[PDB]
């Protein structure tokens, strides 16, 4: 389409996010929009502008003199500004909407007190799992995916205690195999 | 009224229930850059000019339509039905050059102060119809939102050919024919 | 090269 | 703003579908697309005062309709496999900005044999972890479920909780060799070590699966995987 | 007669250039048959019942942000951008008359086919100025972005007089002069 976006982008929690896009051949008569949409949702609108600045409650939209770029401004990004920026262009005219590769933001916490351990939780009476816990490693740890065909890894899951302002990392790993150990289960 | 050098049209829309019918196209000073063929989804340009360097969508104005469409169902209500006036149009012929017996030539029949915008406007080369080199343009805007619409003939003036333009319309009670 | 805009009808009240 | 059902549709090839959509209320404009992986957001059509307005480049099988309170229907006949897509409406009040509502899930199947509910279970926190950092981990599994049409919640007495809870966002699957492999879905609740050493807490984990309806055929011996809640529980312990 | 019945709507979005791009205005009328009952001015910034025809759209028009954002930035998105291509189109036709001596007792002066509007056309007997028998039509619009003047002169011819027409356009550098003599 009319813009391009890099296709993946980082932010640390709590900075603003500034998400660039790039649009050289846009008209004077079409407005900037962006889109958002968070896994297992449909899009959410943002904002939307014409030329040079514009705010709203969820973010800010800059727009060049020469209108060739813009940058959407994320005040203070959150866990749950985690999702793919879709930057598009529209004439208002009561068309359809075209959407392009879009911008998968992740916002990744800073862990002030790393302390990685690996624990093994309780058996349940149902099922023959035997559950492992990777938790509070810090976030530049990579969790790779299972080797063997009889065990599971997740991916790096963050859960924010509000009441406390805790946040802390995690990954599960099971298996039913019979001499399956937690140690090194991870990798 | 408004002062202005120039004075552009980014919208001549219609909607009326005969028909049901519609027209969209832009004027410039008077003059009609394009329609759009609400039935083809084309944008027919009237000048090679613009066909060259102007783009427009004709899915713009099937959008607009259909607002006008939905614009008038909600104000024949709100006025209790009130109906339009059928107007008395005024017709004119004359040739686009000065008509030399054996030189090619165009005869212009101008309709004018045309409402409701439903008319019909044919050519008779003696007593009895044209159709090869007719052709007439779209319903043009005036300011006091009536019409007037424009008919070329394409002819070889003869000395024994006496034209003729028909105009059919509601205002009138009976075809009016105009001579050249 | 660019599409060009008209007017855009504001719809009326009625549903 | 915009609602759309259902959530969640399984169906067979040559059948029909209807999915219905209320746009924000005063909006008259109601936009369809189809959204894939691989073809992106691709639109389908666009209604205004109960008239299609817009058309897009999908087959005649794929037919649209809205009604006088704005209300819009989507109907897509003889369903082929590459159906399968999350059917998105968008609500304008005439032609300005587009409001996306929650989308219908649609997969297309060539059976439904392979369909099952998923199998929910609770770990309890590790006594290591309390003792090391005062905090407790529950893990929550729900494996072998297909298709991926899930909603996992934490409940602890009697309310629904977010904090100190992560669901995967993407379950995986069981067996990544096959295209009709079931899928398994972890999530965590982190709570202080004296609430989980409470026994008067109840902590329950509660999955929410989308299956077949009544009216969908069943032969196979297993139970019919109907739509159902499956869930795992769990007490606190001093 | 027996004519049917017709209900017709209209809208027009109308653009109002003054000293090129300084200058723009923008005023869009919505027209039931051949009543203008609402618009919005650009002068005004909001819409404007003109009729009591309509109160109820111009209300619902102003509390809907949307609506009047759009109508507002319609200054710059619709008049002002399809002017930059008025200037590359056209704002440039140059279309030249064609002008003719035609008698009819009767002098016609025919400008035909040419572009822009402004035209002067003068009539001269023997190099002397003609005002008094001089009748000049209206600016004649063709329909096909071309004009049409027709000036004609009561004449008395006598002989050896030359009459001229002299007619100025925009297109030309120098004016067209036409002469016609008696036969
Ligand atoms: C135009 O077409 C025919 C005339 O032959 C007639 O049926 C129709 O009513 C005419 N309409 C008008 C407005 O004269
Ligand atoms: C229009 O043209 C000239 C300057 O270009 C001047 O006589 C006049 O004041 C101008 N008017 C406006 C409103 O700019």
């Amino acid at each position: 389409m009319k813009t391009t976006q890099p296709p993946s982008m980082d932010c640390a929690e709590g900075r603003a996010a500034n998400l660039p896009c790039n649009h050289s051949t846009i008209s004077g008569n079409e407005y900037v929009y962006w889109y958002r949409q968070i896994h297992s949702q449909g899009p959410q609108y943002i904002i939307h502008g014409l030329k040079n600045n514009e705010t709203n409650e969820m973010a800010s939209l800059i727009i060049t003199e020469d209108r060739k770029s813009s940058t959407l401004i994320l005040p203070h990004a959150t866990l749950r500004d985690t999702a793919v920026y879709y930057c598009i262009v529209s004439h208002n005219a009561g068309n359809m909407l075209t959407f392009g590769g879009g911008t998968r933001l992740m916002v990744k916490p800073h862990i002030q007190n790393p302390d990685p351990a690996v624990y093994q939780l309780r058996d349940s009476k149902s099922s023959d799992k035997s559950v492992c816990l990777f938790t509070d490693f810090d976030s530049q740890t990579n969790v790779s995916q299972s080797k063997d065909s009889d065990v599971y890894i997740t991916d790096k899951c963050v859960l924010d205690m509000r009441s406390m302002d805790f946040k802390s990392n995690s990954a599960v790993a099971w298996s039913n195999k019979s001499d399956f150990a937690c140690a090194n289960a991870f990798n | 009224d408004i002062v202005a050098d120039h004075v552009a049209s980014y919208g001549v829309n219609l909607y009326q229930s005969y028909g049901p019918s519609g027209q969209y196209s832009h004027e410039f000073d008077g003059d009609e850059e394009f329609y759009v063929d609400l039935e083809r989804k084309e944008t027919v340009w009237q000048l090679p000019l613009f066909r060259r360097f102007r783009r427009f969508d004709p899915q713009f104005a099937l959008t607009n339509i259909a607002v006008l469409k939905h614009n008038l169902n909600c104000v024949i209500k709100r006025s209790n039905s009130t109906a339009a006036t059928n107007e008395v149009p005024e017709v004119t012929v004359f040739s686009k050059s000065p008509v030399t017996l054996g030189q090619p030539n165009t005869l212009i029949c101008l309709v004018d102060n045309i409402f409701p915008p439903v008319v019909n406007i044919t050519w008779l080369s003696n007593g009895h119809s044209v159709t090869e080199g007719v052709s007439e343009t779209s319903f043009l805007s005036k300011s006091d939102h009536s019409f007037f619409k424009i008919s070329y003939l394409t002819f070889l003036p003869s000395a024994d050919e006496i034209y003729d333009c028909k105009v059919e319309h509601w205002g009138l009670d009976e075809p009016l024919l105009k001579h050249w | 090269g660019q599409v060009e805009l008209g007017g855009g009808s504001s719809p009326e009240t009625c549903i | 703003g915009v609602t759309q059902t259902p959530r969640y549709l399984i169906k067979t090839r040559g059948q029909q579908v209807t999915l219905s959509c209320s746009p924000i209320s005063g909006h008259r404009s109601v936009s369809w697309y189809q959204q894939t992986p691989g073809q992106g957001l691709q639109f389908l059509f666009e209604y205004f005062s109960e008239t299609q307005r817009n058309k897009g480049n999908f087959p005649g099988r794929f037919s649209g309709r809205q009604f006088s309170n704005s209300r819009s229907e989507m109907n897509v006949s003889t369903l082929e496999l590459g159906d399968s897509a999350l059917y998105l409406c968008a609500s304008s009040l005439e032609r300005e900005t587009q409001y996306f509502g929650p989308g219908t899930r649609l997969l297309v199947l060539e059976d439904l044999k392979n369909v099952f509910p998923p199998e929910v279970a609770v770990f309890e926190p590790s006594e290591a972890e309390i003792s090391h950092t005062q905090k407790a981990t529950l893990v929550c599994l729900a494996t072998g479920f297909f298709p991926d049409h899930v909603e996992l919640s934490w409940w602890v007495n009697g309310k629904e909780v977010h904090s100190g809870v992560c669901t995967d966002p993407q379950p995986l699957k069981e067996q990544p060799a096959l295209n009709d492999s079931r899928y398994a879905l972890s999530s965590r609740l982190r709570v202080s070590a004296t609430f989980w050493q409470n026994p008067r807490n109840h902590f329950r984990c509660q999955v929410q699966f989308y299956g077949l309806s009544e009216n969908d055929e069943w032969t196979q011996d297993r139970a019919k995987p109907v739509t159902q809640i499956v869930s795992a529980e769990a007490w606190g312990r001093a | 007669r027996d004519s049917p019945e017709d209900f017709v709507y209209q809208f027009k979005g109308m653009c109002y250039f003054t000293n090129g791009t300084e200058r723009v205005r923008l005023v869009t009328r919505y027209i039931y048959n051949r009543e203008e009952y609402a618009r919005f001015d650009s002068d005004v910034g909001v819409y404007r019942a003109v009729t009591p025809l309509g109160p109820p759209a111009a209300e619902y028009w102003n509390s809907q942000k949307e609506v009047l954002e759009r109508t507002r930035a319609e200054l710059d998105t619709v008049c002002r951008h399809n002017y930059q291509l008025e200037l590359r189109t056209t704002l440039q036709r140059r279309v030249e008359p064609t002008v003719t001596i035609s008698p009819s007792n009767l002098l016609v002066c025919s400008v035909t086919d040419f572009y822009p509007a402004q035209i002067k056309v003068r009539w001269f007997r023997n190099d002397q100025e003609e005002t008094t028998g001089v009748v000049s039509t209206p600016l004649i619009r063709n329909g096909d972005w071309t004009f049409q003047i027709l000036v004609m002169l009561e004449m008395t011819p006598q002989r050896g007089d030359v009459y001229t027409c002299h007619v100025e356009h925009p297109s030309l550098q120098n004016p067209i002069i036409v002469e016609w003599r008696a036969q």
